[PDB]
């Protein structure tokens, strides 16, 4: 009785978002022209909306005002499964200008999709929630993710939620201009979203390099993996599970204050079935795994500062008395200290599906495994970086100019440093003792 | 969608124009005759960039050819790949320019710019969503440049929004083909700064140095050259027409770089290149690649990148290659070579991703870059003329079109501080 | 004594199919995928919150 | 700008090389009969103010000795740029005191 | 109510004072014109700083330091410094003339015509202080000034003031590479004077410093302020009791009889670790021992001179912070046992222990930085007769042609005068070899 809608926008929204449904597609048994074959089960109303004939239509939106990548589906093998007048493309790209993504190319088209989006809730009437990704160091993502943010709050109100960000990379950056996209992406994002989750791509490179071992990845391996995040994180509303953890039980576990809202993301285990034979992967060893910041999906070191919140949704054949065991284990080691005030932060969650494995996959069939969404006062080190970029293209007005013509007025540009330099002093403030 | 088209004028501008056409023609898998037969449905699905649709089934290309002497356009329709522009849009008088920058903007060129004007207007009306025009011509020649820039001029009185390119071939001072090329290029140049947004300049002696040194090729003929330079021409593109992990459009390129409203000079350099006796005993992958893309030589600007220092650098690499492999190697470059990807900007180099490689080769890149070692060339290329200004004159051939001193006195006052702009934006520091 | 065979010799592989226990359980690519087993929510109650006799309450 | 551009006043002086038909650039000096003619595009110009020479400092070294050279550590924000050295200064491991315990004790 | 002193003369001490000082008033939270902010923490509570600085009733603070040196450039740099308010502007004297590395100019022929405005400075300055535990003097014996100027200023605090203790902190010239070229005369002729009128010599030689500076400091491209921030960081667990909260106080006064068995034998140098810095802080944690085991490394020690080759007399070490110091008995514990560390047979116990509970502050930040461990120790060892020997020999290694003698005699100091250094300087190895021969 409980279905989410998904936002996909940006060229990394639609293509990281491709991974993912298929291990949405393929858990299902739904083929991909829309049909199941003769065999609780077939209920995919969690993420489908079955006609009455046999078709399955996700409840996905797709946005871009680049025709390219939004041409790569519906002349793709996927092309019978989406509906077909959902997919809205536009004409002209924002051309990485959160300006004219922001301000000018973006509203003539906005009316379309806040239609689309309104239709696909009438079908469903328990909806948790929204998840929306969209890459801050993009353009059209910028500006367009950030509208319909936006609108929604004003939309609907009080219905909370769940985005996905991919900030930009810590130190080998795609474009040049992503600093000043970034920020104000962060400043609308900042008081008009739930929760999120830091997903710099530098994260899954070492993942994918130092678990599969695979020196030459490409983007597509890369969402393969944070799909694998998504299955995690719906895990408990499609399968029985003694202990459930919902959309709708987020805020209160995961939001120490209202303003904090921004924390860190991480999966386990990332191995290949070529080192996965002479291992145990037993829940106690793979329990520490995903808190080493090796292996974390963000590149920031926990180390750096103190820990706010845990909460763990462990899927596969675990048992409590082990977790409970290996939870205890963490509370142990003198290397990771919680904040003064944190007395209970931890949150384990037991669902009896184990992950699934699409084929051509790189990961492989394992017993175990651990998702992680955790609060940590280290989330400054990475704003704290954009800061001074930010001001170092400022000082001398460069590209300046591009924003100003496109109806960005002069004034908007100091706010975003004035927010996120209060942001700073905000996580700061909550890691001291009393 | 999105489609764009080009106006190439003067006896250069045209040359170029003749093999950048046949270039195309190969990439869609079109022959001479104006009939598809090519390979892969990827082919042509953005075939409608670059033609029109015609009856029975036959494309045309959106090129408007522009000459004031009769020879060239002439000389074209009658040789290979000769069939492909439409008969009506050529425009050509009865005069000629003969390098009197003078007479193609006053006299002569004034009185023909109806026509360019009435066909340019024509054809972009009919394209769904213009993307932009790109304009290519030689300033050292009169047509392009002079009567060239006009409609260059002109074009922006009507459609301030479109971007626009110019892949003019600035002439160096080593090898003069006139004496005219250092009063018909920069008067072209003066104009061409309050109105081009981007400039690609291309030195002759990069393209003699670029075909001897690393081609290994010894008696080489134009048609050397010109391809080299159309090579350049499908990269700009390339991304607009195939799908790919990251693409960008000739606008996302326009962002990132330039880093100032008015710097939009640039200089741009092609990868990679090997000699028919070298092919075989060369390894070609990713890392190796950007060796040759980053070396100064391979510029096809005279002016040596190690006299300056790069503000802002883009990079499109054809040929299907992982994403990995493209960032890291962009990581060592910057910091290997952080003396140059100044020092106010971080990350100055901009990526893209397309998977089309060149037809015969397995990896190559095309290169677009802003760096202050342009200034060389506005300081040095004809410099003498600061010094033989003072003696007033040649003035006979060209006040025979109403042409006063104060058109010039006035010019290095709008025209002194280009460098006095550059130099600059190459010494601040936070 | 010759050296033994050539044919014998450490082979990075052999003729062998699956030459090692890796492949034998590797997934196929082409492979239809099969529903999942009788591991899920189970369903009765909520029925009652889909039919279209919940509202005109008044 | 700085580019380049024309001169184009021809009939003036020199009252000789006034239109001698010879590609004999604009006219002839004169000013004092000798030698260099006028050295068909320039560069702006310059000016003592324009080239000044600047010289490879502006201070001493005390004032870079005793600058006022916070104290970097694990996260605490900015982390000011260095050359990069793995024997390593501020990323490694502490060592925390072995201090004492007041009072007589 | 405890005041002490420091006398700087020489450029050497002129940077080097300097770098201890500016730390100071920043671990005293002092601004550069002296004025301190009310808008701090509480403030004002006892009197901390009254060891170095001196109240003037309402405003800046004066510390007690005194500036010497011959050529008016170094001095010049002060008194324009972003510091030009700090040191009071009459105690800064200030001469015409360089000594230029000579003895006899700073010390017969223009450094007797100084000695009189200083000596009055002091006076002045002495007449504030109330509980004078003594007075600190910096200065480089690799200069005719320093050595001329520490020579004869020197001996003459012995008369006028008597039992006064006074520290001198000397940094010798290298074994290999030496500024000058007439290095060894100046100290070999220097610990003359000094030799019975220094209480405390601090073996500092400053290659040594670039070894552990190249070992753990890795600046590949150090400036003198590299070395000062060393140095400067060491005073102040040196005096930390004197200046902070102690278990076990350790004061100024009781050093000489812990650390001078003999008269004559008054040679000492020390040893401090951990460094803070910029690529290694991953701040996280180790123990004592490896602190104290680093304290008594062979190449930790701030002379170029191997204790393997000889034996200890007595010890001193400082920490700070806030822990039990059980640790320090069996860290101490793990010391002797070492075989490579070992006592002379009539050393029942040779080590002393003063701990106090001020953490370490750095300059923002540093060369050293907020460390967190602090382990410095004072102790001597034979050792450094040897590596005399460097001096000794080179020394020798120029009067026999008579090289650069003239230039001595130029100022009225007699040819006859080089042989007492020669003879006293010789009879110095002899206690050494006697002092560690068992019974
Ligand atoms: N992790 C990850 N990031 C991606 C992937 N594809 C694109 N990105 C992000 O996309 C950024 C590049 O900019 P674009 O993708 O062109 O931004 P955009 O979505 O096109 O936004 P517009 O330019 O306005 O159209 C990179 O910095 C990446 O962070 C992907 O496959 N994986
Ligand atoms: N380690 C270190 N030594 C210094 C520093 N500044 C000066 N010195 C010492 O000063 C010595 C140079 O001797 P001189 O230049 O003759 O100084 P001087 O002894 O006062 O003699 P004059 O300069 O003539 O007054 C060097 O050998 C250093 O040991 C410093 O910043 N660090
Ligand atoms: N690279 C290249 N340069 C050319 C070509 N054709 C002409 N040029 C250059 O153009 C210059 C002369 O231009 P010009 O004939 O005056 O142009 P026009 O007045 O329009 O005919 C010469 O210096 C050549 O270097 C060509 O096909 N390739
Ligand atoms: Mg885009
Ligand atoms: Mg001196």
């Amino acid at each position: 009785m409980r279905e989410v809608i998904s936002i996909h926008v940006g060229q990394g929204g639609i293509q990281v978002g491709n991974a993912c449904w298929e291990l949405f597609c393929l858990e299902h048994g739904i083929q991909p022209d829309g049909q199941m074959p003769s065999d609780g089960d077939d209920a995919f109303n969690t993420f489908f909306s079955e006609t009455g004939a046999g078709k399955h239509v996700p409840r996905a939106v797709f946005l871009d005002l680049e025709p390219t990548v939004i041409d790569e589906v519906r002349t793709g093998t996927y092309r019978q499964l989406f509906h077909p007048e959902q997919l809205i493309s536009g004409k002209e790209d924002a051309a990485n200008n959160f300006a004219r993504g922001h301000y000018t190319i973006g509203k003539e088209i906005v009316d379309l999709c806040l239609d689309r989006i309104r239709k696909l809730a009438d079908n469903c009437t328990g909806l948790q929630g929204f998840l929306v990704f969209n890459s801050v160091g993009g353009g059209t993502g910028s500006g367009l993710g950030s509208l319909l943010l936006e609108r929604l709050s004003v939309d609907y109100g009080k219905k909370s939620k769940l985005g996905f960000t991919i900030y930009p990379s810590p130190q080998v950056s795609t474009a040049v201009v992503e600093p000043y996209n970034s920020i104000l992406s962060t400043h609308s994002l900042l008081e008009h979203t739930d929760v999120a989750v830091m997903l710099d791509n530098e994260a899954i490179y070492d993942i994918c390099r130092r678990n599969l071992d695979i020196e030459r990845p490409t983007y597509t391996n890369l969402n393969r993996l944070i799909a694998q995040v998504i299955s995690s994180l719906t895990a408990s509303l499609r399968f029985d599970g003694a202990l459930n953890v919902d959309i709708t039980e987020f805020q209160t576990n995961l939001v120490p204050y209202p303003r904090i809202h921004f924390m860190l993301s991480s999966y386990a285990p990332i191995i290949s079935a070529e080192k996965a034979y002479h291992e145990q992967l037993s829940v106690a060893e793979i329990t520490n795994s995903a808190f080493e910041p090796a292996n974390m999906m963000a590149k920031c070191d926990p180390r750096h500062g103190k820990y706010m919140a845990c909460s763990m949704m462990y899927r596969g054949d675990v048992v409590p008395k082990d977790v409970n065991a290996s939870i205890a284990t963490i509370k142990t080691k003198r290397t990771i200290q919680f904040v003064d005030w944190c007395p209970t932060g931890f949150k384990v969650g037991i669902n009896y599906q184990p992950p699934t494995v699409v084929p051509g996959g790189d990961l492989a069939k394992v017993m175990r495994a651990v998702c992680m969404i955790s609060n940590s006062t280290a989330i400054a080190e990475v704003f704290s970086r954009l800061d001074h970029k930010f001001d170092l293209m400022y000082a001398k007005r460069a590209f300046v100019h591009w924003y100003v013509g496109e109806g960005m007025e002069e004034g908007e540009f100091s706010e975003a440093r004035e927010d996120l330099a209060a942001l700073e002093k905000d996580y700061e403030e909550v890691g001291i003792e009393t | 969608m999105r489609e764009i088209v080009h106006i190439q004028g003067g006896q250069c501008g045209n040359q170029i124009g003749a093999k950048f056409w046949e270039v195309i023609s190969d990439e869609h898998g079109i022959d001479p005759t104006g009939t598809y037969h090519g390979d892969s449905d990827l082919q042509l699905e953005r075939i409608n960039v670059y033609y029109n649709e015609a009856t029975g089934g036959r494309y045309v290309p959106r090129a408007i050819l522009m000459d004031l002497e009769p020879g060239t356009m002439d000389s074209v329709r009658a040789g290979p790949f000769g069939q492909l522009f439409r008969p009506d849009n050529f425009v050509f008088g009865q005069t000629g320019a003969g390098n009197n920058w003078a007479k193609g903007h006053y006299t002569e060129g004034a009185e023909l710019i109806d026509s360019v004007l009435d066909v340019v207007r024509k054809e972009a009306e009919g394209c769904d969503c213009l993307q932009g025009f790109q304009i290519t011509h030689s300033l050292g020649g009169g047509t392009g440049s002079g009567m060239g820039t006009l409609l260059i001029s002109k074009v922006r009185e009507e459609y301030p929004d479109r971007i626009m390119e110019t892949f003019s071939v600035v002439p160096s001072p080593k090898v003069s083909d006139t004496v005219v090329e250092p009063y018909n290029a920069t008067l072209s140049v003066h104009q061409l700064v309050e109105n081009a947004d981007e400039c690609m300049v291309i030195d002759n002696e990069a393209l003699y140095d670029i075909c001897f040194r690393t081609l290994k090729l010894t008696t080489p003929t134009y048609g050397d050259l010109n391809h080299l330079v159309s090579a350049a021409m499908s990269g700009v593109t390339c991304c607009l027409r195939f799908p790919g992990q990251l693409n960008s459009d000739l606008r996302k390129l326009a962002v990132n770089l330039i880093p100032f409203p008015r710097l939009h000079f640039f200089m741009i350099g092609f990868a990679p290149l090997t000699s028919r006796g070298s092919q075989q005993y060369r390894a070609l992958t990713v890392p190796e690649l950007t060796q040759q893309m980053f070396d100064a030589k391979n510029m096809m600007c005279a002016a040596d990148p190690r006299h300056g220092r790069y503000l802002t650098a883009s990079a499109l690499f054809r040929g299907r290659m992982s994403t990995k492999e493209v960032d890291e190697q962009m990581l060592n470059v910057q910091n290997k070579n952080s003396s140059y990807f100044v020092e106010w900007i971080p990350n100055n180099i901009k990526s893209s991703i397309c998977d089309i490689p060149p037809k015969g080769l397995k990896m190559a890149v095309t290169f677009v870059g802003n760096s202050t070692a342009i200034q060389e060339m506005f300081k040095r290329v004809a410099e003498q003329f600061t010094a033989m200004f003072r003696r007033k004159a040649f003035l006979h051939w060209y006040t025979g079109e109403g042409m006063d001193e104060m058109e010039f006195t006035e010019a290095e006052s709008n025209m002194n501080d280009l460098v006095s702009e550059y130099q600059q934006y190459q010494d601040a520091t936070a | 004594y010759t050296p033994d065979l050539s044919a014998s010799a450490r082979t990075f592989h052999k003729d062998t199919i699956y030459e090692k226990d890796y492949q034998k359980h590797i997934p196929e690519l082409g492979s239809k995928p099969t529903v999942p087993k009788d591991k899920a929510r189970p369903y009765n109650e909520f029925t009652k919150t889909y039919d279209s006799t919940h509202m005109k309450i008044p | 700008r700085l580019q380049y551009l024309g001169d184009k006043k021809s009939q003036k002086s020199a009252a000789f090389f006034r239109d001698t038909r010879v590609s004999s650039c604009s006219y002839i000096s004169l000013k004092g009969g000798v030698p260099r003619a006028i050295p068909y595009y320039g560069s702006p110009t310059k000016t003592y103010a324009d080239t000044m020479s600047k010289s490879s400092y502006i201070s001493s070294l005390n004032h870079d000795t005793y600058r006022v050279r916070p104290y970097q550590h694990v996260g605490m924000s900015q982390k000011l740029l260095e050359p990069y050295h793995p024997h390593s200064y501020r990323n490694r491991l502490p060592v925390p005191d072995a201090p004492p315990q007041f009072s007589n004790a």
